[PDB]
């Protein structure tokens, strides 16, 4: 079409860190939308659907309480300030110690009025945690409604 | 009407330790991420550590990594700067702020680090 | 601008033991139509309407009991005032360190004008409410 | 509204099986939309919001350690190929033997091509809470 | 072809127990929100107890709080109403229905609370 | 260039085990949904294993149900077939494949379960 729309996917590449990429196959970054210091850039003042999927793994529970957020935070053009604007907290481990893996998904999504030039950070707290290896599970997107 | 109001600051010898704190006012504080900025002598404004609404999320550039680490209280719209190993690089006027170009900045707090 | 009917409504941090649904906020919606009214959403036209709602819930200790947490979005229709589950997840908590749950619903659904939607949960006790953008309910008309 | 668009449940009278139903209750199949083989069929070219969750449901801990998976995957028209769209996955038990609840939830947008076809599909259709009607759906739009 | 068939419904002294059953058939039980109203001598029909699809979610007025439960069983098609620690100004005609109006509801069950 | 290499066929007597492996190439593996499809002669092209992506969803037609087990390691771009309890009908040219249809086969592997050497 030609609606602004995004769904970047995280670098598989990328080391204990959340990278958004547009890579080809079933990835977008059009109409306007830019990728820039792993930030959307909104092209146009309007409505906006925005969402965000991250997964997190673990072998086992370590000693110390582990607590993982994701978040989807705007920035304003007009002051560079930065809101949260969807956010989750997940307690992965009750308990400590053989070592069975764990998963914890987290998905966001909402409808935002936002301003021409504002950037969205999809961001989380343990990369180290991060499970980017395979394709589907950690990705960001808007769409202009 | 917002208001951040820094304190904590003082004089402090090398390897020594300062908790910087910030009363926030006349905005929602667990809405915004938070900013700790500092300003020395003949130095442009830089930015030392980034806190998320939840205070799970925080960054620092490599020059205070390790040394320095922020907090908040969003119940007591306080915001805190643990600073360790103190240098003599360190020394500045400290400001909280809500973007790393030190917006809505204080009066700041000095931080003086001398032998 | 836009003239989709809209809206994202966030839940009241100032309220007290109760999901309470608020517009009059930065970074919330209520517009083209949509009405908040006995704590509902109201479908000003009819058509296809996305909706979708998140919670959060949290616990300073491992219940001493087995807890079930729900999160549903129902339809109340004009006429009748019938309530039907269009939407909803059943989350176990935790079997003192704190414990988080999240629920997230959304689908899209052919609604009548004057149509009713509320989001509700079972232990408003455990909705943590206090910090922006974990507790929210919008719909937006395609 | 003429736009593709598609809110597909679970059929409560399977079992150990997920297969999507288009009731007129609160579900949706329309504007070119096929269910075809338990795959959601594109009828036109372009964007499309793509969700789905499923509710997982165990009275307790089995002995062997479960990994549930629900993953939305794309079945191209001219190859017949199957690439991932969306997934998750869920540890619901971390020791044996008192019900247990997962949901998982999966939503994106997608370029597809008129034909492409989507499956919903899960690992352990065992342990699916289809009973109760809202906590199992598959649903597109084109946007 | 919705059809509600209330029973229970007798005569108890003030302080007394009733459990009431609504048999459910004609439609999809485990969709809908499930109600029990009343019709008192006089009064407006008032609603006693809204319950969720999986049971999970339950609303009562202060005129029965503490004292009446709503419950249903998805299997059975069946919603129950226990009725503690009764007053007078309890006996009415009790109905299930699908809305706080009583919409569906059936015959009735009749609950009298007399020393 | 999609490349699938199979190997790992050979003669085997009924109730033996095989193990073919699929090294594949020139695509993202973790992004595909992997078969195991074979031709037996005069017979159409047969579907015989499914594997998603993960490894957690794999399913099989009646035919080898129970007696063949697919998987895949993603970090060594490489598919596997477990062909246990094998019988005289299981005789025929083996392929990986992006599709139940045999698309991006190779030059396939051939399992021969003969009660003669």
């Amino acid at each position: 079409s030609d609606k602004p729309v995004a769904h970047v996917v995280a670098n598989p590449q990328a080391e204990g860190q959340l990278q958004w990429l547009n890579r080809r196959a079933n990835a977008l970054l059009a109409n306007g939308v830019e990728l820039r210091d792993n930030q959307l850039v909104v092209p146009s003042e309007g409505l906006y659907l925005i969402y965000s999927q991250v997964l997190f793994k673990g072998q086992g529970c370590p000693s110390t309480h582990v607590l993982l957020t994701h978040t989807i935070s705007r920035i304003a053009v007009s002051y560079q300030t930065k809101v949260n604007l969807l956010s989750a907290i997940k307690s992965p481990c009750q308990r400590e110690t053989e070592a069975k893996p764990w998963y914890e998904p987290i998905y966001l999504g909402g409808v935002f009025q936002l301003e021409k030039g504002d950037r969205l950070s999809a961001e989380i707290n343990r990369p180290d945690y991060l499970d980017f290896a395979e394709s589907g599970q950690v990705y960001f997107g808007i769409i202009a409604l | 009407e917002v208001q951040l109001v820094e304190s904590g600051g003082g004089l402090v010898q090398p390897g020594g330790s300062l908790r910087l704190s910030c009363a926030a006012s006349g905005f929602t504080f667990s809405d915004y991420w938070m900013y700790w900025v500092r300003q020395a002598p003949g130095k442009g404004l830089e930015w030392v550590s980034e806190i998320n609404t939840n205070g799970l999320i925080t960054k620092y550039p490599d020059s205070v990594k390790g040394r320095f680490t922020i907090s908040r209280d969003n119940a007591k719209n306080t915001l805190y700067l643990q600073m360790n190993s103190l240098r003599p690089e360190d020394t500045a006027v400290y400001y909280c702020a809500r973007s790393p170009s030190g917006f809505n900045r204080g009066q700041g707090t000095l931080v003086t680090v001398s032998s």
